RNA sequence: GCACGGAGGCGAAGAACCAUGGAUUUCCGAAUGAGAAUCUCUAACAAUUGCUUCGCGCAAUGAGGAACCCCGAGAACUGAAACAUCUCAGUAUCGGGAGGAACAGAAAACGCAAUGUGAUGUCGUUAGUAACCGCGAGUGAACGCGAUACAGCCCAAACC
RNA sequence: AUACAGGGUGACAACCCCGUACUCGAGACCAGUACGACGUGCGGUAGUGCCAGAGUAGCGGGGGUUGGAUAUCCCUCGCGA
RNA sequence: GCUUUACUGCAGGCUGUCGCUGAG
């Protein structure tokens, strides 16, 4: 069974969600996190300072 | 428009929730004529309702009631 | 699956928004949906 | 403050409730409880509520089916509006 | 004459000799029972809290608070590391442990303000310090002559700022001159080469 | 309104429009009665604190903000034509935190050694100087001076 | 023309329109600052070992850091006026 | 990437010592 198109048949499982806080499709509904703004992990924001270059 | 605001003033707290059940009915068949698609309307009466009811409202808070 | 009340308002957002530019619109601004979405071409988020 | 009944709801569907079971067709708040419904109705039109059976629809609002009493007549009553 | 006050002072000058000596190893057993942050009606050094600002009176709180003894407690690194980078053991945090302290007393009392700390003694695995915290929201003290300063908005949090004297000691402020090049006005605006 | 349509309406009861102030302001959200992918279940400062009439009665904290700022944690690629000290660099990145600016600050200073200067930032200079360094590559101040702006006070104790 | 900045208007516009110079008005910041006023009361002589901040000043072991070299700053363990 | 009695270091284990630490 090939790691390629075989296999993504198999995938029917919803785990990143519309979330509640920041309205991105990022809520995890398996981990309840959103791996885009940080609800339900932590009350501040989600935010890095990689996110744009060093200087800007 | 054919409701002022000093005519509203002028009215005792019990006349403006009165006229405000009417205005809210006037609407609400509005709406109705609308959802049935009835053409016998005056698209801006529909519209002036709306400003009359947020103007009773706005006075009632003024005035206390 | 099972939609949520939620889900059901945001999938019926969804597809209000899935309509053409009304024609009066076209005359008025002497002359397109960006958003027109597929529901087999496309994914909605969730 | 939101209001229980937003407007009648006019299809064929409806009308052949209002002419074969009594029964009136509302879009209501989707907040609204079978119970809510019942009494805004009653308020409204002064009639008598039988039964009241709900749906939230596909365009976001509530739809609220309203059987009236054999002692009201919907066909009227619609008529008014 | 002499104050009573100098005489809890002379008597904290050889914690090790004299009753305070019995009294230390009486303590201690009861201390090492307590949490990290216990509140305290009554400083154990009176002299001491009230030179460095303590009074009895309404939103002045005093804390004792308990911290591991000894170095870092750090994790060896992961990645790749030229030698010089590689230590773990002997490795020690640039905070010292009062300021350690300070600070976990702070985050107990959210509303309270850090107004100074004092040692309290040790024993082999930890340290004990006491530290005054203020409420700058009680008018007792937006009232008070000699408190009132630590109400203003830019004396919120101030210990997680370095602003507290052991803070400032600990940076390096002390000196005015020589050795103090790269302190003042602080470490962050010298490069952090201090 | 964008927006140059159709219909209809509003405006001399002075509308539109602008300024200032006020009203309304759904749900989720620090999100705080409990739970939940923005909904649901049966009165709510949840949690941590201060005061306390010891009752959440009165209060505080939480999260956000372009960067700036303060306190902590802290690389490597790279340079040395290899490389380990050194360098890149206290840089990138991470944790915590304040403000409109921060931090510093009225000498247990300086040490042009003096019959002299007189809180502190900062700017120009002192200077790639002193100092560091497989004394290699490289790293690198300060006092002073010219400026900017200037401001000096409060406790602990003694005695009551 | 104290206005010949700029723009608009069916083509190269000081004089067609908006503006522009001059003069004037309001808000914000400077700032609850400066000045002014209220109260307080500066200072000096002689006598008096009454008072004046401790794990501190200082030393040693181990680290980091720094231009700091014997002569940087800091952490840690021990000792200590 | 991997190896080892390559170079140099770092964890870790063993061991002495100091602090915790007292009385006869
Ligand atoms: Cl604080
Ligand atoms: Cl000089
Ligand atoms: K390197
Ligand atoms: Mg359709
Ligand atoms: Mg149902
Ligand atoms: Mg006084
Ligand atoms: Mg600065
Ligand atoms: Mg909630
Ligand atoms: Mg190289
Ligand atoms: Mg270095
Ligand atoms: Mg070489
Ligand atoms: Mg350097
Ligand atoms: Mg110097
Ligand atoms: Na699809
Ligand atoms: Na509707
Ligand atoms: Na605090
Ligand atoms: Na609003
Ligand atoms: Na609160
Ligand atoms: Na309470
Ligand atoms: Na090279
Ligand atoms: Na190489
Ligand atoms: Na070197
Ligand atoms: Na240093
Ligand atoms: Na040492
Ligand atoms: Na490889
Ligand atoms: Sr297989
Ligand atoms: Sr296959
Ligand atoms: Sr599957
Ligand atoms: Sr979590
Ligand atoms: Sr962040
Ligand atoms: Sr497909
Ligand atoms: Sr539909
Ligand atoms: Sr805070
Ligand atoms: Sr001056
Ligand atoms: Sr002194």
């Amino acid at each position: 069974t090939g790691a390629g198109t075989p296999s993504q048949g198999k995938k029917n499982t919803t785990t990143h969600t519309k979330c509640r806080r920041c309205g991105e499709k990022s809520y995890h509904t398996k981990k309840k996190v959103c791996s885009s703004c940080g609800f339900g992990k932590s009350a501040k924001r989600r935010d890095y300072e990689w996110q744009s270059k060093a200087g800007e | 428009t054919v409701l002022h605001v000093q005519e509203i003033r002028d009215m005792t707290p019990a006349e403006r929730e009165a006229e405000l059940d009417d205005l809210k009915t006037e609407l609400l068949n509005a709406r109705a004529v609308q959802a049935a698609g009835g053409a016998p309307e005056n698209p801006g009466r529909i519209k002036e309702l709306r400003k009359a009811i947020a103007r009773i409202k706005t006075i009632q808070g003024e005035e206390g009631d | 699956g099972k939609k949520s009340k939620a889900t059901k308002k945001r999938l019926a957002k969804l597809d209000n928004q899935n309509s053409r530019v009304p024609a009066w619109v076209m005359l008025k601004t002497d002359r397109r949906n960006h958003k027109r979405r597929h529901w087999r071409r496309n994914d909605t988020d969730e | 403050s939101w209001d229980v009944i937003k407007h009648p709801h006019v299809t064929e569907k409806a009308m052949n409730d209002m002419d074969f079971q009594n029964k009136l067709q509302f879009a209501v708040d989707d907040r609204a409880s079978k119970g809510e419904v019942a009494d805004a109705v009653e308020e409204q039109y002064d009639v008598t509520v039988e039964q009241v059976n709900t749906q939230n629809t596909m365009d976001g609002e509530k739809k609220a089916v309203v059987r009236l009493s054999e002692d009201d007549d919907a066909q009227e009553v619609a008529s008014r509006i | 004459a002499r104050s009573a006050y100098s005489y809890i002072r002379d008597a904290w000058e050889n914690p090790g000799d004299g009753q305070l000596a019995e009294l230390q190893w009486q303590r201690q057993q009861e201390w090492r029972n307590e949490g990290a942050v216990e509140r305290i009606e009554r400083p154990t050094r009176l002299d001491k809290a009230r030179s460095q600002g303590y009074k009895a009176k309404q939103g002045v709180i005093v804390a004792r608070v308990s911290v591991r003894k000894g170095s870092a407690r750090k994790r060896r690194h992961k990645a790749g590391r030229r030698s010089k980078r590689q230590g773990v053991t002997r490795i020690t945090r640039r905070k010292d442990i009062q300021r350690v302290a300070e600070e976990r007393a702070s985050r107990t009392f959210p509303n309270l303000r850090v107004l100074n700390s004092y040692s309290v003694g040790q024993d082999g695995r930890q340290k004990w310090h006491e530290v005054i915290l203020i409420d700058p929201n009680h008018p007792a003290i937006q009232n008070d002559d000699d408190l009132s300063w630590i109400c203003a908005d830019d004396q919120a949090d101030r210990v997680f700022r370095g602003l507290t004297g052991a803070g400032r000691r600990n940076r390096g402020l002390s000196g005015k001159g020589k050795g103090s090049e790269k302190t003042r006005p602080s470490l962050r605006s010298n490069g952090g080469k201090a």
